[PDB]
């Protein structure tokens, strides 16, 4: 999968924007699935 | 024991010592907690229910 590498900082505006772009390019049940281990990551790491 | 007219001689309920008691003191953290407190969620231990520390009486009449 061709994701660009970010390296500076996920905030709420950085994530929106990239579930954006990655509903137009993977389409939704693919982002629905990245959603919830996105949705897992942010828990265990908090 | 000697009393004097308007001392206290029984507590009731949600009343110790002449003070109003309404709950418990208990060991708390604020933290987050693998989305178990998410927004207002409360994440508790066992031992508040085996060690009846919330444990209250409800009577309910039938008629």
């Amino acid at each position: 999968a061709n994701l660009v590498f970010h390296n500076k900082v996920i905030d709420g505006t950085a994530i929106k924007r990239l579930i954006s772009r990655l509903i137009d390019h993977f389409g939704m049940a693919y982002t629905s699935h990245i959603l919830d281990q996105v949705k897992t990551l942010g828990f265990q790491q908090a | 024991k000697c009393i004097k007219k308007g001392q206290i001689l029984a507590d009731g309920a949600a009343t110790v010592g002449g003070e109003l008691a309404l709950g418990k003191n208990v060991l708390v953290a604020y933290m987050p907690w693998e989305g178990y407190n998410f927004e207002d969620a409360v994440l508790i231990s066992e031992c508040l229910v085996y060690g009846d520390i919330y444990t209250s009486f409800h009577i309910r009449k039938y008629e």
